[PDB]
Order: C-alpha cells, then structure tokens, then sequence
C-alpha cells in the first residue's frame, strides 16, 4: 500500500509534466497537494521531478486566472532586495525555464518584474515610468538570447553599444543611466542564463552518450529510472560466449532502451512498457536470466552479470511497468 | 540559386496559433529567452526569431527589424473568437517602418476551422497595398503546407 502510493505520487508528476493543469488536478483529488494557488506555487518551487520548462509552460499562460494566480504566488516567494535586474532575473529564471514563445516570455518576465519593483520601491521611483523595469528586463533576456543562441552568427550579435542605443528613450523619452546597462550587457557577457537542473537534465545526458541515430529520449515526462549492464540472449536453449552481445541498458518510468558500447552507446532498440511482461528464468546455460514479453510475445532475452544486478533491475522494470499500467487506466478514463 | 544567402525571418503569431510546432518542423536545450533557431532550405539559412510583445515592448524589437527580409504569420483558422486580435498582432507589427519591404508568409494553421479566403478577409490581407504577401493553408502538426510556404518564401527572396 505504501509504494503503491508513491507510485500514485509518481503518476501525478507524470501527468503534470504532460499536461500540467491535469497533474494539478489528479495530484489534489488524490490528496497530495492543497487546492489554493499558493500551496500549487510551493509545489511547484519545491518538489523534485517536476520538468521546469512544464512549469513554465503552465506559469507562462496568460488566460487562465488560475495560473496566473498561481504565477503572482510563485514570485512573492522570491526575494529580489537590493539585486541587480538581471541577477533577480537570473534568480527567477534559475526556479522557472523561461524559454519559449514571446508571449510565454512576456507573461513570466511580466510577474516578475511586478515582483521586483515591490522589492525595491526606492530605485524603481529613480525612474520616469517604472514600466522601464519591465521593458528592461524583457530586454536583458532578450540580449541572452542574442548573445547565446548558436542560431544567431557571431558578427550579426549585438554589440554593447547596439545594446545601449535599443533602450534609447525608454523611461518616457529619456535614457536609462549608460553606466547602468554596460553593467547588465558585461555580467551577461559573462554567465549565461541558466535554468536549474531537473529531472530532465539525466535523460539529456544518456542522449549525449549515445551517438548516431536515435528516438527523441528528453520529454519532459520521461524520468531515468536505472543503468544497467546485461547480455542479450538471442537462444535461451543454447549456450553463448563469456560476455557476449553486452549491453548498456536504460531504463525509464516509460521506456526501456538497448545499447551497446559504439564512452560512447549505439541505439539499438527502445521498448514501451505498455502491455510488456516480465519473468525471471534460470537453466544450465544462463543463471541470471531475464525474459520480456507482450500482451505472448518475446521481446528481449538477458542474462545478468550476477542476481543482485538482475535484482535490482528487474525490481525498477517492475514497478515502471505497474506505474505505466496506472498511466494507462487514467488515459482512458479521460472521458 | 549559386551563392549561399543567410536571411533573417521573423515569425509573428498569437499564443496557441501554432508558431512553436512550425518552428519545431523545420530546424540541444534551447538558449533561455525567445525561440530562435536556423532553417535551410534550397542553399538558403533562415535565422527565424519568434517575436511578439505589447506595445511598450516591441520597439525592442527594432534592432532586429533592420535585417529582416521575411515575415512569417501563424494564425490558428480554428480560433474565430481571436482572428481580430490576431489581425492587429499582424497589422502593428506591418506598421513599423523598418520592415516596409519586407515579404509576407500567412501560415493558416490547424486547417470548423475558417478557410483561406476567410481569414485573407478576416486578416485584411489585401488591405496591404505595397506588400508581397502569400496565405498557405498548413497543418502544423502534419507539417503539410510548410514547405510549400517556404518555396514561396525562398522563391519570393
């Protein structure tokens, strides 16, 4: 009963990082998170598992009055007194991945500069219209994105000065203090924006391992479960080499992908746990063995390097089959 | 088509119409801020910048307007209630100065979704009087239609 909570737990982290507003929604009818935008924010800040950029996604709406809600909950936990925009908004964007369309960006960069004003009341009225905070700040990730996508050529970034002459005349016809953005233009010269790790960051990194072709492994939603060494046992029934056909196993809450060593890993073979079966066997030619199936159908054959690895394997594979069967019943009872 | 060209494309286009789904079609973790990411077609490099804002943002915008030779337009034929407000997304960024001359591509995307020239009238397409413009009816998540565009876009620049 207990890991089978944990497990209803693991569900609706999967559910938000597909859909967020769902994983919300099954996360408080199952009892695990308080209906208020407020206990929805700490959440979010708080718990590990949660995909940044869904957080941002769902944060970065600007319809819903839940969200955004939500959103105005999320910077009013943060502390920007007596920071430099940028490092406030460096802050802010390390909790949410503040990364996709414009209009996502200006709902997020929004909230927080409304939230940065409220924290520095005496410098925000050194300005004409304190809409410059905003504009500003809009701008700053506007010059990382500039400086830092490799889609934009190295002659064609914009220079310092380039910099300092788009923010001419903001503050109601006068210029923001030029000493001031050379600052902002060489911190950000000098430290990238970068969102805080996930979940999500262990996925990119097995991607990165394996080189050549390969499915798309980073979603959100995907979570690495195990690494593990086996050999692929293609006859059951006769015997093979001494560490023959090893491998370099992956798997996730969703998918169980076959490698072997090209470190570096070629992709042979990724399998849904959907349906797949799982039975552990021992004969005379393989003591460690490991048989998967669908519903019945032979997927794979293993043979693990000792019990304990085959253990500890097969005991992951299990319970991320149990949580896929559990993704599935929900799925379907979407009306 | 001899030399090799890099141009600089700007899409334009209300939230939900579909402009990260088109932009994804035709490409590690993105840089943090706007999505910009490079399209090459026909011995062509597209620098595509999604751009957008209110309007004591977009004059930020300006620095990027001055090498812009293309304007890509994704409008959701699906969402009657915002195709207005989809038309002033187009019509005030067509109202800078800086991007007179250059061309524009309509992604009618998500094709009882309104039809071409529904949203040519709704979008006041033929209201541009000096604007080379051209509507391709596309489905973003099939990726029919994109290539077309971007034919018509390449041929056009």
């Amino acid at each position: 009963n207990d890991v089978v909570q944990r497990r209803h737990y693991r569900i609706g982290l999967n559910l938000f990082n597909k859909k967020p507003e769902k994983g919300i929604q099954y996360l408080i009818e199952r009892g695990f998170l308080s209906d208020t935008p407020v206990g929805v924010a700490h959440f979010i800040l708080e718990r590990k598992g949660l995909s940044r950029q869904m957080i941002g996604e769902f944060l970065g709406n600007r319809q819903k009055q839940f969200n955004r809600d939500v959103l105005d909950c999320v910077v009013d936990e943060m502390d920007f007194s007596s920071m430099d925009l940028d490092d406030a908004l460096r802050k802010f964007q390390s909790h949410i991945r503040v990364q996709g369309e414009a209009q996502k960006v200006e709902r997020l960069i929004e909230a927080f500069s409304q939230r940065y004003c409220v924290c520095n009341p005496a410098l925000v009225r050194q300005f004409r219209n304190p809409d410059t905070i905003f504009i500003l700040a809009f701008a700053i990730i506007l010059l990382n994105t500039d400086m830092y996508s490799p889609s934009v050529k190295a002659e064609r970034k914009m220079k310092l000065d380039d910099f300092i002459k788009n923010l001419r005349g903001v503050d109601n016809g006068e210029d923001i203090p030029r000493d001031l953005l050379v600052g902002i233009y060489q911190r950000i010269q000098g430290r990238e924006l970068r969102t805080n790790d996930d979940h999500v960051s262990q996925v990119q990194a097995v991607e990165r391992m394996i080189v050549g072709k390969k499915p798309v492994l980073s979603l959100p939603h995907r979570r690495l479960v195990c690494c593990c060494q086996l050999y692929e046992v293609p006859d059951p029934n006769r015997p093979q080499r001494l560490g023959l056909h090893q491998r370099e196993v992956f798997l996730f809450n969703d998918l169980l992908v076959v490698t072997k060593i090209f470190v570096t890993y070629s992709f042979r073979q990724s399998f849904p746990l959907v349906e797949m079966h799982m039975q552990l066997f021992q004969n005379s030619y393989y003591q460690f063995g490991i048989k998967l199936l669908s519903a019945r159908k032979v997927l794979i054959i293993f043979n693990a390097p000792s019990l304990q690895d085959r253990l500890r394997f097969t005991s992951d594979l299990r319970e991320s089959i149990a949580e896929v069967q559990e993704m599935e019943k929900y799925r379907v009872e979407s009306e | 088509n001899l030399y090799f060209q890099s141009m600089r494309i700007l899409m334009v286009g209300l939230d939900a119409a579909g402009k990260t789904t088109i932009l994804y079609k035709l490409k590690t973790i993105p840089t943090i801020g706007f999505n910009v990411e490079t399209v090459e077609y026909k011995n062509i490099s597209f620098t595509v910048w999604d751009v957008g804002g209110q309007d004591k943002i977009r004059p930020l915008w300006r620095h990027y307007f001055q090498n812009t030779q293309g304007l890509i337009f994704v409008v959701d034929s699906n969402d009657r209630e915002r195709v207005n407000e989809a038309r002033e997304e187009l019509m005030r960024m067509l109202a800078e100065d800086e991007l007179r001359d250059a061309v524009l591509l309509v992604f009618a995307n998500k094709q009882n979704a309104m039809n071409a020239a529904e949203i040519t009238d709704k979008l006041g397409l033929h209201s541009l009087r000096h604007r080379n413009w051209y509507i391709q009816a596309t489905c973003a998540t099939s990726g029919d239609g994109l290539y077309e565009g971007l034919d018509w876009l390449s041929n056009q620049l």
